[PDB]
């Protein structure tokens, strides 16, 4: 892949959007498979 | 100069015999805008899929595997959508197409011919002159098979008879 | 006069599927207020298949516009004397854009 | 200058045929972004864990420790049945082994600080079986190959226990084909949920 | 013998329909061109040579066994415990059920594990200079020039013919449902 | 330049490209040649499974005219490439004969279709009856 396009994907708004979309996505998946976790189960 | 294929059309000017099978045919001018390595990648990929498809459409009429039920190829598409085999084929094609993405990037960076995957297990390409004639034959067969596959599927739709049986009847 | 228009369905994640209310016609979704249903009925759409063809026509036009913007900046950019034609532009935008557009819609 | 594994691609840099198991296989060019020393540490570590794990599945099917808490032929059931205290003891012992065997150089930034440190070489040779330097190259090669084979094999065994709720060789000896009605793949968004 | 130039040797093509490739070397016993798909270009020639000789020896011994067990000839008491039939497939299945086939499997596997794999590893590495397929098994004389000239050629050809013939016999018996002789 | 009788009374040639005019005229010429020769041929003899103007809608329902439109449309796309590249940049008798017979064919076809409006009949049928 082109190094200037990879340097564009390393810019702050792209990495910020990708990282928090990934973060949002595994919170969504964790609350899909394990919903309503009001407490640490113990 | 004029196009070799269409005498009254001018040569496109990005098509000076750089790619084998070039006859100067490009009226709508996609090579004046787009990369010819990418377009030859796509032409050879579409053509190889189509050549396999035409062989599959005919052989699947002649024989089918004992573990699978007998049926026509379009019904085979729908059956294997619902059965799980289609997902397996889609996944393994997608898996190979990942390294195909890497291959296309290598082609764009200049170090690979557009349809070359170094796939010569049986050593058929004995000499460079033999390879040139063979890839001309590959280009011609690929284009012919794209036309052919369209015909079989569309005719099957219009008249519900398979290609060998449609030649057999009428 | 009984079914409430709804063209947005939510995924069930955090209890948010309560937003898929009973809009009518054996359907659950968010009630939409943009008036697209009345536009489509005035157009004479009468089926979802024709709505798929309209969605495809919009996608084809969207691709053609993004191609044209690239082409007219990077490949074929007009000179300033082309843009400084107010009489020609008005002739084409009144006669061609508005008049033909009204005529084709009337047809 | 083409790859030997993938003949139509160029040979990746940081792969020079020195390492055992180096066949030029790096199509995605991970070695160009991640240092090859870290990658070989991670490959040897994954492979060793898997070698033990694959053997663990097979032996756990055949041989058991005494007691009802250890009578789980299917290995995925052993996870739940085996005593929690002892399983967390295993986890804590693994953590202590990781910090000591790496000599407190565990982070990506600090591991290999010492120029003497070699990828995968933790100093583990209790019986000095690698004392002979003539056997060194083929031992390194066969360790790498056993690790790769065992990664693939353990992955297969775990997901075949998921599909068929049977221990692996008992699955081979009481085989049942997939109905396809069950274990549907994907589909969470096609039906729009539920 | 070798008969270099006439048969085997170098420059001899048994099917002139395929030109003899330059990749192929004229110094392997029972070698007469015949490389259509160009495998000798990239395969280890010693490994495939050893594999060819070993496949030859199984094919010959298997042919001898198929003929004997299809002529009804047997060892004493073998037909008592095994079947009385002459179908090779059924004899294999009942000799599997008797454990005899397991015993042959055991000892053949042991011979490969302790001797076949070291002979292969040394012959391919380049530490022993053992010619392919050689295990110093010449008890009843028959050595000297004839062994490395004509007998070597005889082993390779008779074995290739044995491969073709055994594949032929097993396929014919299955489709007909009846064996040879 | 071929077929130049000096006949441009309204001087259209001053306010439209001469190449565009000649290509359009020769296309009109050849289309009406095929149409007029076909018009008489349809009454002379008939292809199996098968008037001047009504046949257009009798033929569209089968899908024949749709097919012929598709193939003419393909050729006309290559021909629009041809005319754009034309425009962006013992035989002269044969061209002149082509152009004269084509103008004659346009007049003849116009005649046959309006005669069809007059009597509901084809050309040579009208002559016979
Ligand atoms: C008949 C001729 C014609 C037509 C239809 C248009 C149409 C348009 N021009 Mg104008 N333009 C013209 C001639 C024409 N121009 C000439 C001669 C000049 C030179 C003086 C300009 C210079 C000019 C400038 C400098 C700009 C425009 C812009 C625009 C767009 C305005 C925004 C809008 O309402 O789009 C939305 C409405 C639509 C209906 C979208 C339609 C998209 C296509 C292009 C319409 C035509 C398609 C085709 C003719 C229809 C085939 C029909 C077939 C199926 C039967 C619109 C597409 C502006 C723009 O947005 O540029 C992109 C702009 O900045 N024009
Ligand atoms: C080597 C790796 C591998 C593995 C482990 C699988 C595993 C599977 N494949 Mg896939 N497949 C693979 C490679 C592989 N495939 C490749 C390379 C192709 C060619 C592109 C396919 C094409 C394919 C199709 C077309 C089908 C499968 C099916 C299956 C299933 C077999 C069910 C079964 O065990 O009963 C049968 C056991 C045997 C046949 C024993 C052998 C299972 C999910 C089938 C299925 O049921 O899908 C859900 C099916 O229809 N696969
Ligand atoms: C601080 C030291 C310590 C102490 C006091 C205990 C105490 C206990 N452990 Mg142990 N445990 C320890 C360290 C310790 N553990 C470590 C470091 C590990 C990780 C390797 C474990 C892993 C472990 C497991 C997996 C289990 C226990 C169990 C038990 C309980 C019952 C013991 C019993 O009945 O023994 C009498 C029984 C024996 C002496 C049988 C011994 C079985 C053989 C020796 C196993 C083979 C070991 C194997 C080769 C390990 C190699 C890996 C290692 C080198 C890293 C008891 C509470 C069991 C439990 O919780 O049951 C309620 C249980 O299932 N422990
Ligand atoms: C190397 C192959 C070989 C050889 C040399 C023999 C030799 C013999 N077998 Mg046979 N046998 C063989 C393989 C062989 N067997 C195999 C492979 C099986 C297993 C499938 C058997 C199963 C078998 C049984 C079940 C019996 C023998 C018996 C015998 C002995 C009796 C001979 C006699 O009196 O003639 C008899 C001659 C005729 C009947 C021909 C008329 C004889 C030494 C018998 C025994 O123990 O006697 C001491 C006996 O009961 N054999
Ligand atoms: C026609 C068959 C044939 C021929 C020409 C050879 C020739 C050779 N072998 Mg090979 N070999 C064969 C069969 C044969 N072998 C089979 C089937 C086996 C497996 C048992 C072996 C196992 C073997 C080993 C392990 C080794 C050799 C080696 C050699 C070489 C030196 C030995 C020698 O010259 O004595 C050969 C003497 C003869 C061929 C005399 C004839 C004896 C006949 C073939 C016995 C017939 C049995 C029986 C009657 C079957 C017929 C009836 C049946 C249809 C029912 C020589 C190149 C050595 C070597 O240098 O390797 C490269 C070596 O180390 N051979
Ligand atoms: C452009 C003029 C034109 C048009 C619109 C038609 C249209 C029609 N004709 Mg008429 N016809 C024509 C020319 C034309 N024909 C000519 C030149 C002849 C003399 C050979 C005939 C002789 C004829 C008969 C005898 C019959 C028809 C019939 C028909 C109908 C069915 C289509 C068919 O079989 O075509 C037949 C057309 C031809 C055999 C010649 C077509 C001329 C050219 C080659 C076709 C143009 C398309 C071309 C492939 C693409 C453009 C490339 C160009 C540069 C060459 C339809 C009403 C049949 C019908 O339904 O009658 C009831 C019928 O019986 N036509
Ligand atoms: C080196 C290790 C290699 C790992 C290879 C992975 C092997 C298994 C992969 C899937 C196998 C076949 C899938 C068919 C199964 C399949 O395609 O089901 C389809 C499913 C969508 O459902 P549909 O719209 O198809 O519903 C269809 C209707 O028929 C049924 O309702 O696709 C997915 O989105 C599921 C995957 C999650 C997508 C996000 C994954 C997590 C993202 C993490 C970051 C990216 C990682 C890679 C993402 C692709
Ligand atoms: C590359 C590579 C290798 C390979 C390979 C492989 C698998 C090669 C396979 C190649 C194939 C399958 C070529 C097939 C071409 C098909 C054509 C030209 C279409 C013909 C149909 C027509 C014209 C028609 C029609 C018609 C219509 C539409 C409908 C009908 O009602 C009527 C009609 C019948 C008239 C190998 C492994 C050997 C090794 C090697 O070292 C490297
Ligand atoms: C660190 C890391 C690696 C790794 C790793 C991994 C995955 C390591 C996993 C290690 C494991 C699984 C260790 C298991 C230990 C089991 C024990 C001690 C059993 C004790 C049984 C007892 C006490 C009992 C009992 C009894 C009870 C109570 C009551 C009776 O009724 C029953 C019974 C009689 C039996 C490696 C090396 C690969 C690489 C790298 O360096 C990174
Ligand atoms: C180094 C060192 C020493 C040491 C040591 C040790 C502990 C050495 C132990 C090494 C081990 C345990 C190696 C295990 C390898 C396992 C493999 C290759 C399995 C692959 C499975 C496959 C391919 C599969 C599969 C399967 C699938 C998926 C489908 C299934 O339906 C069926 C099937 C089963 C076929 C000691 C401590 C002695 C000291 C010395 O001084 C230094
Ligand atoms: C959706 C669906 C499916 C599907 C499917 C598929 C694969 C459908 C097939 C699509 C294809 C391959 C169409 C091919 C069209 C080619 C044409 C029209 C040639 C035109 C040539 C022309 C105009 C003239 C060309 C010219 C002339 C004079 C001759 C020379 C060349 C040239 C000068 C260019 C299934 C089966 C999976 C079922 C599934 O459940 C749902």
């Amino acid at each position: 892949m082109d190094s200037n396009f990879l340097k564009y994907l390393s810019t702050a708004p792209v990495l910020f959007t990708v990282w928090l979309s990934f973060t949002a996505s595994f919170i969504i998946e964790a609350n899909r498979f394990f919903p309503d976790m009001l407490y640490f189960p113990m | 100069d004029f196009s070799a294929a269409v005498p009254f059309l001018k040569r496109p000017s990005n098509l000076d015999g750089a790619y084998i099978g070039d006859v100067g045919f490009d009226p709508l001018g996609f090579s004046d805008v787009f990369d010819l390595r990418v377009l030859r990648e796509a032409e050879l990929k579409h053509g190889r899929f189509a050549m396999l498809a035409v062989l599959g459409f005919i052989v699947q009429e002649l024989y089918t595997f004992p573990f699978f039920p007998k049926m026509a190829p379009v019904d085979a598409h729908d059956y294997f959508v619902k059965q799980g085999g289609g997902s397996q084929i889609i996944f393994w094609i997608s898996f190979v197409e990942l390294f195909g993405v890497v291959a296309l990037f290598e082609t764009l960076q200049g170090k690979r011919e557009p349809g070359d995957f170094a796939f010569d297990p049986l050593g058929l390409a004995k000499d460079e002159a033999t390879l040139e004639r063979y890839r001309l034959a590959e280009v011609k067969h690929a284009r012919l098979a794209m036309i052919a596959i369209g015909g079989f599927i569309h005719q099957y739709w219009v008249t519900k008879q398979t290609v060998l049986e449609q030649l057999g009847n009428f | 006069t009984a079914v409430k228009p709804s063209a947005q369905v939510v995924w069930p994640i955090v209890g948010q599927e309560v937003l898929n209310g009973d809009v009518g016609g054996g359907f659950q979704g968010v009630q939409v207020t943009s008036g697209f249903f009345q536009i489509w009925r005035s157009s004479g759409i009468t089926s979802e298949v024709e709505l798929y063809w309209c969605a495809l026509a919009g996608l084809i036009m969207s691709g053609l516009m993004i191609f044209a913007g690239w082409f007219h900046y990077h490949k074929a950019a007009p000179k300033l004397e082309w843009f400084q034609n107010a009489e020609s532009m008005l002739n084409h935008h009144l006669s061609g854009l508005l008049g033909l557009g009204c005529l084709s819609w009337a047809g | 200058a083409k790859s030997k594994a993938v003949p139509f691609l160029s040979q990746p840099e940081a792969l020079d045929g020195s390492m055992a198991g180096d066949v030029g296989f790096d199509p995605f060019g991970i070695s160009s972004v991640i240092d090859i020393k870290w990658l070989r540490e991670s490959e040897l570590k994954h492979g060793r864990i898997c070698m033990l794990a694959a053997t663990g599945c097979l032996v756990q099917e055949v041989v058991h420790l005494p007691g009802p808490a250890f009578s789980q032929k299917m290995a995925l059931n052993a996870w739940a049945a085996a005593p929690r205290g002892g399983m967390i003891s295993i986890l804590v012992a693994i953590g202590l082994i990781e910090m000591i065997s790496n000599r407190f150089a565990l982070t990506a930034t600090d591991m290999f600080a010492n120029p003497n440190r070699v990828p995968g070489d933790l100093g583990f040779d209790p019986l000095s079986l690698g004392a002979n330097p003539a056997n060194r190259a083929r031992f390194e090669l066969s360790e790498v190959i056993h690790g790769r084979a065992a990664m693939m094999g353990f992955s297969g065994m775990v997901h075949q226990m998921i599909v068929s709720k049977q221990a692996p060789i008992e699955q081979l000896m009481h085989f049942k084909a997939v109905d396809s009605s069950l274990m549907k793949l994907g589909g969470a968004a096609g039906n729009l949920g539920y | 013998l070798w008969n270099e130039g006439k048969i085997q040797g170098k420059g001899v093509s048994v099917i002139p329909l395929f030109p003899r490739p330059a990749s192929l070397d004229g110094t392997f016993p029972g070698d007469q061109g015949f490389d259509p798909f160009g495998f000798s270009s990239w395969v280890n020639m010693k490994f495939v040579a050893e594999a060819e000789i070993k496949h030859c020896r199984l094919a010959m011994l298997a042919f001898a066994g198929i003929m004997v067990e299809s002529a009804g000839i047997s060892f004493p008491g073998a037909t008592s415990v095994l079947g009385s039939s002459k179908n090779i497939f059924e004899i294999h299945d009942k000799a599997v059920a008797s454990g005899a086939m397991g015993q042959i499997l055991l000892w053949v596997s042991f011979f490969e594990v302790v001797a076949g794999v070291p002979a292969m590893n040394e012959m391919l590495n380049g530490e022993s200079s053992r010619i392919p397929g050689y295990y110093a098994f010449d008890p009843l004389g028959q050595g000297k020039g004839d062994k490395m000239g004509r007998m070597q050629l005889s082993e390779i050809q008779n074995g290739r013919l044995a491969m073709l013939a055994v594949s032929g016999i097993v396929h014919h018996t299955l489709i007909t449902g009846k064996g040879p002789l | 330049v071929p077929g130049d009788a000096g006949f441009d009374p309204l001087t259209i040639s001053a306010w439209l490209d001469s190449r565009w005019l000649r290509e359009a005229e020769i296309k009109h010429c050849r289309v009406a040649m095929l149409a007029a020769a076909g018009c008489i041929a349809q009454d002379i003899f008939q292809f199996p499974g098968a008037k001047m103007t009504a046949l257009h809608d009798a033929a569209v329902k089968a899908g024949s005219m749709g097919q012929m439109l598709f193939w003419i449309g393909f050729v006309e796309a290559i021909s629009t490439a041809a005319t754009i590249q034309m425009l962006q940049g013992g035989r002269a008798r044969m061209e002149l004969s082509e152009i004269k017979n084509g103008r004659l064919a346009m007049i003849g076809f116009s005649g046959m279709v309006h005669h069809y409006f007059i009597t509901g009949k084809g050309p040579i049928e009208l002559l016979t009856s």
